[PDB]
């Protein structure tokens, strides 16, 4: 899945 | 004689824009690395640093996220590059043969 | 992965109007990765892997930094721009991958580097070496916390 940096 | 400005001759990639947040896929890796890579090895032989930089732009735009049952999931990233660039930066890969 | 290389043809109809490029190494190039901390950077390594593997294709002596605080971030960015090799090079290139906020990127301690202080390392009064010389930057980190819905296309 995406996630944020 | 000619005398130089503090900082000039950069060129800055940013993952996303001021204020937001950058996507990271757990397993493929950033969208904006892997959009750099994909870019750079096609292009680096016949595309200026700034001009593949756009064409990152290009595919940061297009990409969303899959995260279902999170505030993630189709969710957007916009990349950007600055440039105090003077000159067109050619990277002119394996020349000389 | 691989990249194509330019026609010769290419390079004698477009270096003339380009920054020189053509020393052999193109550049020194650093890839500093911090994934352990801020939650752990999964994927980071992928990210990292390749970027490594990118530069080196592209003609570039890279080198490598992982999970680092921002004291010593500062202080090895420092002696990468520092080090006399970039006399010799043409360019130079610094990615750097890790959380982040406007303006700045985080250590693994959860301290802050601030990004103008990265530029100044590289800039003309600090690094004459790479004086007029291109220098590339490519930050994958974040900017802040906003989280893009995105919009509808009308």
């Amino acid at each position: 899945a995406d996630v944020a940096d | 004689k000619m005398r130089l400005p503090t900082r000039s001759d950069m060129i800055c990639g940013y993952a996303c824009l001021k204020g937001t947040a950058a996507m990271r896929n757990t397993k493929r890796g950033s969208w904006y690395i892997e959009a750099l890579a994909q870019v750079f090895s096609e292009r680096a032989c016949d595309m200026h640093v700034a001009d593949m930089l756009v064409k990152v732009n290009a595919l940061i735009k297009d990409r969303e996220g899959y995260a279902p049952g999170t505030e993630f999931h189709r969710c957007k990233e916009m990349s950007e590059y600055c440039s105090t660039l003077c000159r067109h930066l050619y990277l002119f890969p394996g020349h000389p043969p | 992965m691989q990249v194509k290389p330019c026609t010769p043809e290419f390079y004698q109809t477009h270096f003339q109007l380009a920054y020189r490029l053509q020393s052999r190494p193109r550049g020194l190039a650093l890839v500093l990765s911090n994934v352990h901390f801020l939650e752990f950077r999964s994927g980071g390594d992928v990210d990292h892997s390749t970027l490594v593997t990118l530069f080196k294709l592209l003609g570039y002596d890279v080198h490598v930094l992982c999970d680092q605080t921002a004291q010593e971030m500062q202080e090895k960015l420092q002696n990468f721009a520092q080090l006399p090799a970039h006399r010799v090079t043409d360019s130079c290139i610094v990615a750097l991958l890790s959380h982040g906020v406007e303006g700045a990127i985080y250590g693994v301690d959860g301290k802050l580097l601030q990004l103008q202080e990265v530029f100044q390392l590289f800039d003309n009064a600090n690094c004459p070496s790479l004086q007029n010389k291109p220098k590339m930057f490519f930050i994958q980190a974040c900017r802040g916390d906003e989280t893009d819905r995105g919009v509808d296309q009308q």
